[PDB]
């Protein structure tokens, strides 16, 4: 068993070492990977795609005239947004489309800031809505009693989004600015004419779809001002999706399933390597190990079976190219 | 005139003077008094260098810039020259004592704040002393004022003006401003931000306050009885003969005027409410024009520093990049933290100049965003990936004492 | 053995790890109780400070104040009390045995930090008292550990007390002196005088060896025993009080009277200490002063004793006839260094 | 409103005219109401050479 | 590996021999074995078989570890 246990750890000790060897090129390009993530998280929220293209030539070129080491293949989704928090916002209904991760990312790795949605479409409320289930409350700064429902939900510890962020209220100041008053364990902060307590499990997200609003500016220099707009890429998607839905319905079904399926075994791949990983860190152990290969085994086995249906999808892709084009 | 009063209570509140400390103390008050109000630098160097034309050609003396001449009544128990460092060290102090006391907010001290903080405690305390901060937003202008009138024991009104609110509820307030500075004898900083003046009768209010030491509106008919027997029954508290309404008046408006302070916090001097509260004829001659404006590359160069200094940056080798003296704002390059605070500088103007954003006043909330963002993430990543190294290694070093132990055996 | 003034050079200096609190001194023993921001507690012999003799973390954020007391009974052991801003008070045990620190129990119900505390001993009976940032000032019994009184004198929140009797005082963020009657909880005159919150007021105490401020005047004070009281703030001024006679006292239709103010400091003055006619007072101008109250003017100024501010000092209490006022002195500041004056 | 809500309740077919003269009650009660009966259709009558109707309220008619 | 001592505090600054640093604030520094490590803010200096050696300053505030500079 041991010997067995010795001979299968092959094509792990070869990524143990080759991982060892890319250590020292992965430290070298730490610091200029962190600059260009922290610059898309601060700058880029408000940005279409060619702006943020051209700003980012001119984040590399500044980066490099200084000679910090960076990822020549850098990309944000691979960098920051993790394949679990990827798949939670997929399920959730966001779109398929990158720029809608990026700004996804964004929004959901802000915790100091109040993040600002602009989406015209008014597909993020629902995408929030179902990410945090039940405990999510939906205001406007629009109606009556806004006041007395926000001060319950913070009470509480609800998360809220406030809707219509171009008519903004401003008594949440204190909400906005994270000026709070620290009463030893409590955390208190004067809301109005009277002080409410902060439960910690308190977020706030305000939401305007009317695009070329306007936000003042004690709002809008202290919000993460992220901008939903629709793109080429997302419509050609769109377009592609309805028309194999109105085609035929069972091989687009089959398709999304088939999606689902390879990225959850990606995803139960990976979790079997960490957990492998964690077992060996750690030292009966020979089977356990023996049989969480043979589980990555077969789900190498059922990814090689379950990538035989992508020439279809390519061809009809290519087939429908001029109908999104169009 | 102004310049002559300054002078005057400089020297009384003030140690044995010599000539140099008259000379630069003259110097420090034309500073304050002429040129609060210059936003672009080449007119602040325009004026230093007047400063020295004036004071080499009339009296025949250290460098006279902006920031090398810090009077302050802090340090002692005189109005005097103080160093910069200590200065430095007592307003951390007493900055981390205001943060745990009132409000905590992860501010960080540089040179350009304390001049702000020295020049904003010397007109709160003057008899009506009235501010006017003119800058971009998030440059700090609120918190210095709360914390400047904290030191000096002034209690913060800030009204609470929103959305649906009227005229009733601003003169609510004010009038209970008043009370509390007359009646109760309380001294009040009344800070008024350029978004709390909804409509420009809220505009002719804060004129009429200020140009006066009250607003007859106020006080017309029962109410103006009310006040007349509340401010009779504090005299008689108090202990003076006052009698007739012309004296007792007075007293109500001279009481006003010595404890009330308006700060009037503006963020973008172009908007046409902002630029009628700055062109308003009585706001102009009462108020002290402080115009801070957007933060000067050596600002943001010395923030980012001391807030990515606590960060374990400095891990690896570095090559010193031969570039041009105008194009580092920090000091000649020796580790890798000077080249991120240039790089974060330089791609904040870059940023800046391709939105097109003109003159107006360039807000560094995104520079401290990124700063901050920056420190967790790194912090966060650096862990990360240290962690994983140790399991991968220890995991390596595992398999091959299994192996070697195989082999023996 | 009363006319003892510090020289002008400190004998040994203690390292503490981060900023001093609370500063307190053993009746009997040589040894010195500090304070830590972090929320340690040390104890440092001072004869032998290179390394502590006890040092442990109670609580979990910084320690505000701390007072010890050696207890007798008619028929003793050292009692020390710790108050942090972690919401409770923690009561210490001192062995002299084997010279280590022992927690009893923890004092639990205010409701925002706690930055003063006080321990007496009357009638074989020990009370520890205590004030916050939640107005009230309450006292727990050291035995039974249960609340007896609790009330709300000031309107901001109390920041310092002192206990003389039966009768407590408390100066506050609302620069008033309040000095209530704590069997019967009222309160029975008012202060006012003072622009800036108090750090730190007690009582000024009866002595028999001549001191104008520790002296009663008539029949009526001497039944009293007490007439004056002492007060710092952060005006850079110490000044001291007059109690009027009250007629469970009743109030006389109300006011203290400043016999005294004195002036000098720099900055803002934090804690007090009294020995014969001399009062010693820190304060964040990193000086000590030492001001005579026969004459009230400055004979010594300690310039630059410490890096950083000063926070803490005390000294032997001469009131008392259990403890013996021994010249011992001690400080604490916030460059993270206890000063200890020696001979 | 009261027209508005008997209409959504009982059906029937209702027109807005010169919805620009109360551009108020458009930017608040109508981006509201048409934000959140089968016979019910509702009609509004704008200028083109009027002021600018709402983007959210002009997208969802 | 290293047995280090403060000047005037009661710390103890043990090195683990897998890398990681110990005050008696917990710190994985070095990846490899630590060969041995100095004292003199207080600043240490940790030194491994990986060619690197990083200083660390320990911030006795908040009993934490920050590094200032590394030497490679
Ligand atoms: N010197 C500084 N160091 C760090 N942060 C600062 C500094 N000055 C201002 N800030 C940032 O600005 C914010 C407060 O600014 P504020 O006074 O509200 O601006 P405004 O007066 O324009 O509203 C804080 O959250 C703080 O992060």
């Amino acid at each position: 068993r041991s010997i067995s246990l010795v001979k299968s750890l092959t094509f792990e000790k070869e990524r143990w070492l080759n991982t060892t060897k890319q250590f020292s090129k992965t430290s070298q390009e730490l610091i200029g990977n962190c600059i260009i993530s922290s610059i898309y998280e601060t700058y880029f929220g408000h940005l279409n795609e060619r702006e943020r293209g051209d700003m980012l030539v001119i984040l590399k070129r500044l980066l490099g005239k200084f000679a910090v080491k960076y990822d020549v293949n850098y990309r944000f989704i691979d960098y920051l947004v993790t394949l679990d928090e990827k798949m939670k916002w997929l399920e959730c209904g966001l779109d398929k489309n990158d720029y809608f991760l990026e700004n996804m990312s964004i929004v959901m790795n802000s915790q100091d800031a109040v993040p600002f949605l602009l989406d015209p479409s008014s597909h993020m409320i629902t995408v929030i809505s179902n990410y945090y289930g039940n405990k999510t409350v939906l205001l406007s700064f629009l109606e009556e009693g806004f006041v007395k429902r926000l001060e319950n939900a913070v009470r509480f510890g609800s998360v809220v989004i406030i809707q219509d962020g171009e008519f903004f209220d401003p008594i949440i100041s204190r909400l906005i600015s994270r000026e709070f008053n620290h009463a030893g364990n409590r955390v208190t902060v004067e809301i109005g004419d009277h002080e409410v307590d902060v439960s910690g499990d308190f977020k706030l997200f305000i939401h305007s779809c009317d695009p070329s609003g306007d936000i003042p500016i004690f709002l809008r220099s202290r919000v993460r001002l992220v901008h939903f707009v629709t793109n080429k890429e997302s419509i050609e998607t769109r377009i592609f999706d309805i028309t194999l839905t109105e085609e035929n319905a069972e091989m687009q079904r089959k398709r999304e399933d088939l999606i689902k399926l390879n990225t959850e075994y990606r995803l139960k791949l990976k979790n079997l390597e960490k957990r492998l990983l964690e077992e060996l860190n750690n030292s009966e152990l020979m089977v356990t190990l023996n049989n969480l290969k043979k589980e990555a085994m077969n789900i190498e086995k059922k990814l090689s079976e379950s990538e035989e249906f992508f020439p279809q999808f390519d061809n009809l892709v290519e087939e429908y190219s001029i109908i999104g084009k169009h | 005139t102004r310049l002559v009063r300054g002078v005057y209570t400089a020297i009384n509140t003030g140690p044995r003077q010599t000539l140099r400390s008259l000379i630069r103390l003259w110097a420090y008050e034309a500073w304050r008094i002429f040129a609060d109000r210059l936003v672009g630098v080449k007119e602040k160097n325009s004026f230093e260098q007047l400063l020295y034309e004036t004071v080499d050609k009339y009296l025949p003396l250290g460098n006279i810039s902006s920031t090398s001449l810090l009077f302050s009544g802090l340090l002692s128990l005189d109005f005097k020259e103080v160093n910069k460092t200590d200065l430095v060290n007592f307003i951390e102090e007493r900055f981390k004592t205001f943060c745990d006391e009132e409000l905590e907010v992860p501010m960080v001290i540089h040179e350009s704040m304390v001049d702000h903080i020295l020049r904003i405690d010397r007109a709160l305390k003057q008899v009506q002393g009235h501010m006017m901060l003119i800058g971009a937003s998030r440059t700090g202008k609120t918190i210095l004022t709360r914390f400047v009138a904290w030191l000096n024991g002034l209690k913060i009104v800030q009204p609470k003006i929103h959305r649906h609110s009227n005229l009733s509820d601003f003169d609510m307030i004010l009038k209970k401003a008043i009370s509390d500075c007359s009646l109760k004898e309380s001294r009040t900083c009344l800070i008024i931000d350029e978004s709390n003046i909804l409509e420009t009768a809220f505009l002719e209010r804060m004129n009429t306050l200020l140009a006066n030491a009250d607003i007859p509106d106020l006080f017309q008919g029962e109410e103006y009885d009310k006040l007349l027997n509340n401010l009779r029954n504090k005299t008689r508290s108090l202990g003076l003969l006052l009698d007739t309404e012309q004296e007792l008046y007075d007293w109500f408006v001279g009481e006003i005027a010595k404890n009330l302070h308006v700060v009037f916090t503006i963020c973008d001097p172009t908007n046409n409410k902002s630029s009628a509260m700055i062109s308003s004829p009585a706001l102009f001659n009462r108020c002290i024009i402080n115009w801070m404006g957007d933060w000067d590359t050596k600002t943001m160069s010395q923030v980012a520093n001391n807030m990515v200094d606590v960060v374990p940056m400095e891990f690896t080798d570095f090559i010193v990049p031969e570039v041009n003296k105008e194009l580092v704002f920090t000091e000649p390059i020796q580790t890798i933290r000077d080249a991120v605070v240039n790089i974060l500088i330089h791609f904040d103007r870059n940023f800046y100049q391709k939105m097109k954003v003109g003159v107006n006043p360039r807000s560094p909330g995104y520079f401290i965003d990124g700063l901050r963002a920056l420190v967790k993430l790194v912090t966060a990543k650096y862990q990360d990936l240290q962690e994983n190294q140790r399991f991968v290694n220890v995991g390596l070093e595992k398999l091959n004492e299994s192996v070697l132990k195989v082999n023996e055996l | 053995v009363l006319k003892w003034i510090p020289r002008n050079l400190p004998s040994c200096l203690i390292n503490v790890e981060s900023s001093v609190t609370s500063v307190k001194l053993h009746p009997n023993l040589p040894i010195v109780f500090v304070a830590t921001d972090h929320g340690k507690l040390y104890a440092f012999d001072l004869f032998n400070y290179t390394i502590p003799l006890a040092s442990l973390q109670s609580h979990t954020k910084a320690i505000t104040s701390m007072d010890v007391l050696f207890t007798n009974y008619t028929n003793n052991y050292l009692v020390i009390v710790t108050a942090s801003k972690d919401l409770q008070i923690h009561v210490f045990k001192w062995v002299s045995e084997e010279c280590k620190f022992q927690q009893i129990r923890s004092l639990l119900g205010h409701e925002h930090i706690v930055s003063a505390v006080k321990i007496w001993q009357k009638n074989n009976d020990v009370h520890i008292a205590s004030c916050s940032r939640d107005q009230t000032v309450k006292i727990w019994d050291f035995h039974n550990g249960w609340s007896l009184k609790t009330f709300q004198p000031h309107s901001q929140w109390v920041r310092s007390i002192d206990v003389l009797g039966d009768y407590i005082i408390s100066g506050s963020h609302d620069t008033t002196l309040r000095l209530t009657h704590w069997p019967s909880g009222n309160g029975l005159s008012v202060g006012t005088g003072h622009e800036f919150p108090i750090e730190k007021v007690k009582f000024i105490h009866f002595i028999e060896d001549e001191i104008r401020f520790r002296t009663p005047s008539t029949d009526r004070y001497k039944n009293w025993g007490m007439q004056y009281c002492v007060s710092a703030s952060r005006d850079r001024t110490i000044k001291i009080w007059e109690i009027p006679l009250p007629t469970a006292p009743i109030p006389n239709p109300s006011n203290f009277r400043c016999v005294l103010t004195l002036k000098g400091h720099l900055s803002w003055v934090r804690d007090i200490s009294i020995r014969g006619q001399y009062l010693f007072s820190c304060a964040d101008d990193k000086s000590v002063r030492c001001w005579d109250l026969n004459t009230g003017q400055c004979l010594h100024v300690w310039e630059k004793l410490h890096t950083g501010f000063v926070n803490c000092l005390d000294l032997d209490v001469d009131f008392d006839s259990n403890v013996t006022p021994r010249q011992m002195m001690v400080t604490g500041g916030l460059d993270c260094k206890s000063n200890v004056f020696m001979r | 409103q009261e027209e508005i809500s008997k209409s959504k309740i009982e059906g029937g077919w209702i027109l807005l005219q010169n919805i620009q003269m109360s551009l108020s009650w458009v930017k608040t009660y109508l981006h509201k109401h048409v934000e959140e009966h089968e016979k019910f259709k509702m009609f509004m009558t704008c200028h083109l050479t009027g002021d600018k109707l709402p983007a959210p309220l002009l997208q969802r008619t």
